[PDB]
């Protein structure tokens, strides 16, 4: 990543993990 | 330079619309309470790090 | 000799009520059809 | 590029998905990136043209 030359940020890693979702009545994920 | 990502990295795996269902998918996610690589922004000249299976 | 005991205990015991066997039968029918659809 | 007819059993093909049924006007809201629509039984229930 580059920034603008003249903050508690993360970087994580993804893995094939099973996950159970919870869609609401709006079609978005609430849990 | 390590911290705890509480519940982060959850997204919509497909463009299907679903309403009030508990759907169970199996694909790439950032695991819950994972040890994500925290950084300081205030080393900092050239912070290169590998891309393995997607990054958050 | 104790009719008022019957009417009060009738109110209280149904008051404790307000269905394990019945909700089970509805649920087993629901999972049977849902596995059939997901096949 | 066919016109839209409703309240009648047709053989629709919306953006490369097969399926027959009768199309009805709805009121439920989508998200801007979402195209399909499914229920608990994992069948198509909605699609915007």
């Amino acid at each position: 990543t580059l920034l603008a030359l003249h903050a508690a940020y993360y970087v994580g890693y993804l893995q094939p993990r099973t996950f159970l979702l919870k869609y609401n009545e709006n079609g978005t994920i609430t849990d | 330079a390590y911290t705890n990502s509480f519940t982060r990295g959850v997204y919509y795996p497909d463009k299907v619309f679903r309403s009030s269902v508990l759907h169970s998918t199996q694909d790439l996610f950032l695991p819950f309470f994972s040890n994500v690589t925290w950084f300081h922004a205030i080393r900092f000249d050239n912070p290169v790090l590998p891309f393995n299976d997607g990054v958050y | 000799e104790n009719q008022k005991l019957i009417a009060n205990q009738f109110n209280s015991a149904i008051g404790k009520i307000q269905l394990g066997k019945l909700q089970n039968v509805v649920n087993q029918n629901a999972q049977a059809l849902n596995t059939l659809v997901k096949q | 590029s066919t016109n839209l007819v409703k309240n009648k059993c047709v053989n629709f093909n919306f953006n490369g998905l097969t399926g027959t049924g009768v199309l009805t006007e709805s009121n439920k809201k989508f998200l801007p990136f979402q195209q399909f629509g499914r229920d608990i039984a994992d069948t198509t229930d909605a699609v915007r043209d």
